[PDB]
């Protein structure tokens, strides 16, 4: 499983970013890319993941409103858009491949990409 | 909601010891719901365990896990040199504080 | 006591098997037409709607009738062609030239496409998904109506169909029922309101495989039907383009009167009432917190839209006016018509719906609710509960929950002191095999190969008796001793308030240990016969 | 003595059946994933490796699955158009119009083809075997690799693979082994090395049908290995081209660097040594002469040059530097890339197998060598072989000789006293039926066919013994005598240091002659009974 | 079956003679097409034969370097060129249709085209 993320930048207060998951070497359809925030030197949490097949998206009550998590599947690349930054948004970024991916059924999240600590 | 506490401490430790780890669940659940997580000083964090006692491909054999409900343990027999970094407890979409190995 | 061996008994066992569809007397009425139906009494099963393979079953059939209808049928690819579209609103006038009849001429032809089946590439356009998939006519003169569709199990196994009134679709049931063909199963397609499908009888049901996980979708089945009647108002006119021999391509044109907007009508008298029935149930199956909704989040404009089809015409309902906070009145919903659309999406297919002269009207029963859950530590103690949509199978999840598919074990070796359709389910062994039992063993490719292997379970349990010394009777005392080590229980115990399915479990473990006695035995009585 | 009928007997009789691939957890593994084996002692049977059946099931299998594979894939009839080709060698930069997804639109696009694949018509090419074939694009994330291949029998038959093993392919074998599913058998292409095959265990073995017919390939087999890395080092760029809706046309273009040969090295060292033991070895199946190589004949690139597939780049490597006549080193063939290729001819297919990125390299066992002999009245004592190519079977005759398939034939009728898997082969008649062998009877459109056969063979038997009064028992004693014609031979001599196989063939002429006097004296029997 | 060769001349030391056995009415892939020399009321002689479904040819150990055997199947017509005749080249020319063609499966030569007398 590869998975090739971008390159992070500080965005001023009103902004917009654009982070990306571009995969490869598998079946990108039948494969759940939920994102998920490092919190700087503290414990994670779960932005929302993103069926590539339908679009169909569910995001977390902190940043709903804020976040839109585009896919494109002709080159297989998911999207993320964050809009609105403020400076609080100081995290790192990272998707994950799993829910039912691995043999559990649960969220057992295995592969990870490279980070983007947009700041 | 699923409130996932983990216990104190900083574990000074030499290599060698071994090293009990704790986390604590909200609700009644199984073992299935809950996972463990290396988490690396500035890396991407690795799966070990997932239904709290089926261990993951490309993980060592020190590593072992069990419970059921409430108070959910993980164990490590010999810690190397990299295995002194923090270790995330996951629900289905809470991840934990992380409990701190020096 | 010795080993005996009973032919017929009315035990089963979870398994995966072809059915077949039956119909009543189109793309479905091709199945073989037309259901009996026994309570069994005392009979407990744990049934599992998810894990299900019904749907899976379902899916893939329709999948290949789909494509099988859609064979002898129109394919637009000479149609991807520069369209010079101009506007008529959502819809585009749009003139194009087309290799017509006779191959050595070009003719320039008109058509009024959607907004939404056309892509740019200034005015010129392309139909959409002609880059990537093979649009093809759904063919005129062959309606695709969901008729209702029956599914009978094959020879040797069963269906079982629970009764109880309040099942949410996991869990045991108070009472079953074995049945040869299930109900009327419309295949209806839809994205966030179930239409067409089958009431709960007496309560609200609620279902999901685990409430805390939240990619997973939650259905819910309305007690109360509520009506929905909505209408594709716009006066088309069909003109007929024929691209080649005997193939031709049907579009709008030259709509006569006011371009309205296509809208779907539900009522906030019982809409509301329904909601705030749901409302109050799954107060229930949570911590207690606040019970309230919210509309879909974005996406596809298949599933961020309730879509359905009518009369082949697909509409693209938003349901925002829904899902966001009380008397008598109409919750009327704007629709945007698509034409080319590839639903149970297949890289490299699609389809042309054609369009229909006059108006048409689209009268439904909301008969469920497709929802999902919004997760995040957000407190407050407020549950958002969003439509979703996508993941087919769901909507036939939804007609498929009462009913679980068994495969009919015989051989239920039980001791005795001699030596030498599933109406009794739950009855005890003490106080029928031949009359009613066994005589269900034996009475396209698909439903070849699974009367093909009704005949090989038949002949390898005839074998078994046959080797078994039991070629013509159904009951047999065997020269098999009884082993104290085979869960040994007195015949008071076994014959008596114990019924035949848990003295199968008990004794699950011996398969494939006795058995070698009884050949060997046997052969020994043959072998000593012989000399 | 009395007729007596035995149930369940091993013998058995060559014969021709439907077998079906397993193959192991892509074009193969679409077969139905599994191998028992047990030594069949003092049994002696005669193999035939030239008179088989499954090479001539193998072959049809590849075909149809290379026929059913490459139907979902691109077919190159737009790109059969004029080609403006200049020099970059063997490869030519190819320049040419085709019509884009946009049919009313065309695009001038580039390709480096080989000459080899192309055709003049000045410098105005097109693309070889266009009118006479229809190319069909290999399909990529379809991988082609030639995974291992098992093939079980059906029900009611075996396989019997030979274990002695200085065994050429034809004659007695010493002893034998009965199985389900052979070895893992990779269907490899080759031309004059059979690569990746199965080595010998202990000697390098040679066959023909007649080494005196010289129009017959005389295979050998290396008991040793002979290493064989070969690459392709040209630093290629695939580029995309779109012809339609969906439809990918993958090209070489822009290679980067130095325009490199691909070449196929052997190593001097291993090869000539296992020459010369070959050259010893074909001392001795002929009149004493010198045993010495020349290169292949006259014929198509095909048959020329050592050919074959190597992650789907089709080499032709000349092997004129193998076949013409010590130390270390290395015999560097020079190889030609084929692109549009069209093995096991099939007149109006070809093959366009797409290019790859970087480069490859193709690491192969050469396990075998096919031959052939110059004939003529040349005197002066010395043989000349070469190698010979093309009758693509023998690549397949290689690794299904050791196997032969046999029918499973029951009601072994011998004489006794009384009157009213394969196991014990080779074993007396003196001192088990139902416990293994039995049993083993029954357990696409193809494997359907041979399974409903099955099923009618064991109706065809059990009827037979149903109607010889013998419906539950193996074994009968029957109200037949035993005539004196029927070949008389004591108990003694029968039932002690005879084998079953040969009182088969001892009693084979009289089938359909005690089988009516059963039929008749059971209807006498049972007329008797109701009267 | 019918077979249609072609006419003879006399070819001086050096030429090249190329002589064809036209066929026609059976499966031409599924046939071999030896070749047979006639000696001057003398016994016959095997020049070779031809698979012409992959051209795979073998010759005498006699004429083996001087003679080359093409074959064409679209046309179904089969070929033989002999260079660097001499005036020892003294014989007829025949096509002969067999090696399993027939039922038994050794070399049994029923149909003959109509000869070639290069001299
Ligand atoms: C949920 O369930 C409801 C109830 O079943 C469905 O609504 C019905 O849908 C059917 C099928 O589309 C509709 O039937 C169609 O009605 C049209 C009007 O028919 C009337 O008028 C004509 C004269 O114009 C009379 O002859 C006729 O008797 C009626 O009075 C017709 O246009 C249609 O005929 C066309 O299709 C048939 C195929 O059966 C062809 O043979 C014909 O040639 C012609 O092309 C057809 O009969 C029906 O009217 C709907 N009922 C209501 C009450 O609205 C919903 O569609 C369903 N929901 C979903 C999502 O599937
Ligand atoms: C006789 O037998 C030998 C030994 O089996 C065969 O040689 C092997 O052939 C296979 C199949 O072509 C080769 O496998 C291919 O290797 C390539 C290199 O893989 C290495 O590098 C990549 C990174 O680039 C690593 O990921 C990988 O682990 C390896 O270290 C790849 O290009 C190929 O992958 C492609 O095909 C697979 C299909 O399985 C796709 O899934 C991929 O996406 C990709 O398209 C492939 O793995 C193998 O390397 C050969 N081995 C050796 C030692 O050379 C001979 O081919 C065979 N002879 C004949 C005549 O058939
Ligand atoms: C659908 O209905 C079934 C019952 O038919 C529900 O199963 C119930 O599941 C919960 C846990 O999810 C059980 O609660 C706990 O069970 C354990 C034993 O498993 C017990 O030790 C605990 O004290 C606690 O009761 C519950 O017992 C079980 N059954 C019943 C009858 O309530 C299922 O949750 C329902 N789900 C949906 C989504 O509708
Ligand atoms: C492959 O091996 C078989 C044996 O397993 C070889 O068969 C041998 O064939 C030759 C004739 O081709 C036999 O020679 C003659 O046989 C007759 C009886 O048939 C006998 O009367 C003569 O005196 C003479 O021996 C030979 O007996 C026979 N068997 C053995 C064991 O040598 C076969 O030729 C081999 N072929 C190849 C191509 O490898
Ligand atoms: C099957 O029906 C029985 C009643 O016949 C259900 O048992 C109880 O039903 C009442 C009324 O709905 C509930 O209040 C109780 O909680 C039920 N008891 C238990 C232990 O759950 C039974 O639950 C039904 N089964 C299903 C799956 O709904
Ligand atoms: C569907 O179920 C609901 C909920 O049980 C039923 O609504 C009840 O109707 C009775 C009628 O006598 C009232 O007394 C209750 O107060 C209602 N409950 C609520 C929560 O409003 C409804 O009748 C059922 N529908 C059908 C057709 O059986
Ligand atoms: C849709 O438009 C068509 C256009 O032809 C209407 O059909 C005409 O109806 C008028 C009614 O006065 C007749 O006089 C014409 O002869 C009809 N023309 C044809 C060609 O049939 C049709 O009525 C319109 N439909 C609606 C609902 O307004
Ligand atoms: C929605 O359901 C109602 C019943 O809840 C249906 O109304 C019945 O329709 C049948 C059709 O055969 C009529 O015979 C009955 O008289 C109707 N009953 C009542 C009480 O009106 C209604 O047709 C359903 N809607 C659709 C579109 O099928
Ligand atoms: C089967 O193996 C036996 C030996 O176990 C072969 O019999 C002899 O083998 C030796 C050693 O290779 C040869 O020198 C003899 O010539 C063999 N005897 C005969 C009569 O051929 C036997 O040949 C083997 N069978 C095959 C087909 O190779
Ligand atoms: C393959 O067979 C050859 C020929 O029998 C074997 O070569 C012999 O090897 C032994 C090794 O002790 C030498 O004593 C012989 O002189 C060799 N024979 C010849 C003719 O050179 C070779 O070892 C076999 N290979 C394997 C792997 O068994
Ligand atoms: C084959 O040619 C390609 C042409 O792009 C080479 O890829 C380039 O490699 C250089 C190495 O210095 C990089 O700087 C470029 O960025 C690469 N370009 C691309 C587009 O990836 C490739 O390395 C060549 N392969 C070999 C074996 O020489
Ligand atoms: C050619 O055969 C040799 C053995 O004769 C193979 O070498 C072995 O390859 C396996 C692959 O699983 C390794 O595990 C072994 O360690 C190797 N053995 C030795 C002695 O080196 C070799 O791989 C074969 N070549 C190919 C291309 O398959
Ligand atoms: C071609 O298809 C792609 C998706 O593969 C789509 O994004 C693009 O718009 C299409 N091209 C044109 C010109 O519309
Ligand atoms: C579209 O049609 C109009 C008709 O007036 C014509 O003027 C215009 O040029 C056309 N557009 C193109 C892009 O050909
Ligand atoms: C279509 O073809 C006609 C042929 O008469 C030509 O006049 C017209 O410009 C073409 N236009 C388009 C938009 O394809
Ligand atoms: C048993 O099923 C029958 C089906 O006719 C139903 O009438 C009955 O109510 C069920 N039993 C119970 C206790 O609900
Ligand atoms: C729909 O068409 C019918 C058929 O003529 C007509 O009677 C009715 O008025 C039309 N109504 C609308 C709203 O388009
Ligand atoms: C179910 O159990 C009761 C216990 O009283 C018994 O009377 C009844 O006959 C049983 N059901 C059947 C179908 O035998
Ligand atoms: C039957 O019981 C005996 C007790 O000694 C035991 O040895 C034997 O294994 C048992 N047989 C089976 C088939 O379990
Ligand atoms: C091939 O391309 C060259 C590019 O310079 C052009 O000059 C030449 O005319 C072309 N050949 C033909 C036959 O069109
Ligand atoms: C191909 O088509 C283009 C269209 O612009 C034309 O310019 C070119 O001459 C054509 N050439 C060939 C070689 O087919
Ligand atoms: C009989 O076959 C077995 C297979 O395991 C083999 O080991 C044995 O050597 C064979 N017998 C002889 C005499 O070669
Ligand atoms: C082949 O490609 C690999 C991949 O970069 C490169 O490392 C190697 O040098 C290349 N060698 C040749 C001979 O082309
Ligand atoms: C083979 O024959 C020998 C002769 O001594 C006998 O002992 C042996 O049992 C026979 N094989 C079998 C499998 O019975
Ligand atoms: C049995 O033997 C007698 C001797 O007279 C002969 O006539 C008769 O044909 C024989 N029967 C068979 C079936 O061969
Ligand atoms: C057409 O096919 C024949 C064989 O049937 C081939 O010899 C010829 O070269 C082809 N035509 C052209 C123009 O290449």
């Amino acid at each position: 499983v590869q998975l090739v993320q971008s390159g992070a930048e500080l965005k001023k207060p009103g902004a917009s970013v654009k982070v990306s998951c571009k995969a490869s070497g598998y079946t990108f359809t039948d494969s759940y890319m939920h994102w998920v925030r490092q919190a700087p030197g503290q414990g994670l949490e779960w932005m929302g993941w993103i069926n590539p097949n339908y679009g169909a998206t569910n995001y977390a009550h902190k940043f709903q409103g804020r976040v839109t998590m585009t896919r494109d599947t002709s080159i297989t690349t998911a999207y993320m858009e964050l809009n609105r930054l403020r400076s609080d948004d100081t995290a790192v970024y990272y998707c994950a491949r799993g829910n039912f991916l691995r043999v559990d059924y649960t969220w057992d999240f295995q592969h990870w990409g490279q980070g983007t600590l947009v700041t | 909601e699923i409130v996932l506490t983990q216990s104190p401490g900083t574990l000074s430790l030499s290599p060698g010891e071994g090293a009990t780890l704790s986390c604590r669940t909200s609700q009644s659940l199984s073992s299935s719901s809950l996972a463990w997580y290396q988490q690396k000083p500035g890396l991407a964090p690795r799966l070990l365990i997932y239904g709290a006692s089926i261990r993951a491909t490309g993980i060592p054999d020190r590593f072992s896990g069990s419970g059921s409900g409430t108070d959910f343990t993980l164990t490590i027999s010999r810690l190397e040199p990299e295995d002194f970094a923090v270790y995330y407890c996951q629900q289905y979409e809470f991840f934990g504080a992380g409990t701190r190995v020096e | 006591l010795w080993v005996t061996v009973y032919y017929g008994v009315p035990v089963w066992r979870d398994a995966i098997t072809t059915l077949f569809c039956a119909s009543d007397a189109n793309v479905w009425a091709t199945c073989v037409p037309t259901p009996q139906e026994m309570v069994l009494e005392n009979v407990t099963e744990n049934f599992n709607m998810w894990k299900n393979n019904m749907v899976d079953q379902m899916h893939e059939d329709i999948i290949s009738l789909w494509d099988q209808s859609l064979k002898p049928c129109v394919q637009l690819t000479p149609l991807c062609v520069t369209l010079n579209c101009t506007d008529v609103t959502g819809i585009k006038n749009c003139s194009f030239n087309i290799t017509t009849e006779v191959r050595d001429k070009k003719k320039k032809v008109h058509a009024l496409f959607y907004r939404l089946d056309i892509v740019p590439i200034s005015t010129e356009y392309i139909l959409i998904n002609c880059n990537t998939s093979v649009i093809t006519q759904i063919c005129p003169k062959v309606s695709f109506d969901p008729i209702p569709i029956h599914y009978c199990a094959p020879a040797g196994y069963a269906i079982l169909k629970c009764n109880n009134k309040t099942f949410n679709g996991t869990g045991p049931c108070n009472n079953v029922s074995t049945i040869q063909c299930t109900h009327g199963i419309k295949p209806v397609v839809s994205t966030q309101l179930l239409l067409n499908g089958s009431l709960a009888e007496e309560d609200i049901i609620i279902s999901s495989e685990n409430m805390m996980d939240n990619t997973k979708t939650i259905i819910v089945h309305f007690n109360e039907s509520v009506g929905i009647e909505c209408t594709r108002p716009n006066n088309n006119t069909v003109e007929s383009i024929r691209i080649g021999p005997g193939q031709t391509f049907y579009v709008t044109g030259e709509i006569i009167g006011d371009i309205r907007q296509a809208h779907c009508n539900i009522s906030k008298g019982n809409w509301s009432k329904t909601l705030q029935r749901v409302k109050e149930k799954l107060k229930k199956y949570y911590h207690n917190k606040t019970i309230k909704f919210e509309p879909s989040s974005g996406g596809d404009l298949e599933i961020t839209t309730h879509s359905f089809n009518c009369r082949g015409e697909f509409f693209y309902c938003y349901t925002s006016g829904l899902f966001n906070e009380g008397t008598n009145g109409t919750i009327t919903l704007p629709c945007r018509i698509k034409q080319i659309v590839n639903m149970w999406q297949k890289v490299g297919r699609a389809m042309y719906a054609p369009p229909i002269a006059g108006n048409i009207t689209c009268s439904s029963n909301i008969t469920g609710l497709l929802l999902t859950r919004d997760g995040g530590r957000g407190t407050n103690g407020t549950e958002t509960f969003r439509p979703a949509g996508g993941n087919m199978k769901d909507n036939w999840r939804s007609e498929l929950y009462k009913y679980k598919v068994v495969e009919i074990k015989p051989l239920g070796i039980a001791p005795t002191k001699c030596r030498r359709f599933l109406g009794a389910a739950g009855s005890t062994m003490g106080a029928v095999q031949t009359r009613q039992l066994l005589s269900g063993f034996v009475q396209g490719i698909k439903q070849l190969q699974t009367r093909v292997l009704a005949i090989e379970r038949y002949l390898e349990v005839q074998q078994f008796l046959g080797l078994w010394g039991c070629s013509g009777k159904a009951i047999c005392c065997t020269a098999v001793p009884w082993n104290t080590t085979w869960s040994n229980k007195s015949e008071q115990e076994i014959w008596n308030n114990m019924t035949w399915m848990q003295w199968d479990r008990e004794v699950g473990n011996y398969t494939d240990t006795i058995y070698k006695l009884l050949f060997v035995a046997q052969f020994q009585q043959e072998i000593n016969e012989v000399d």
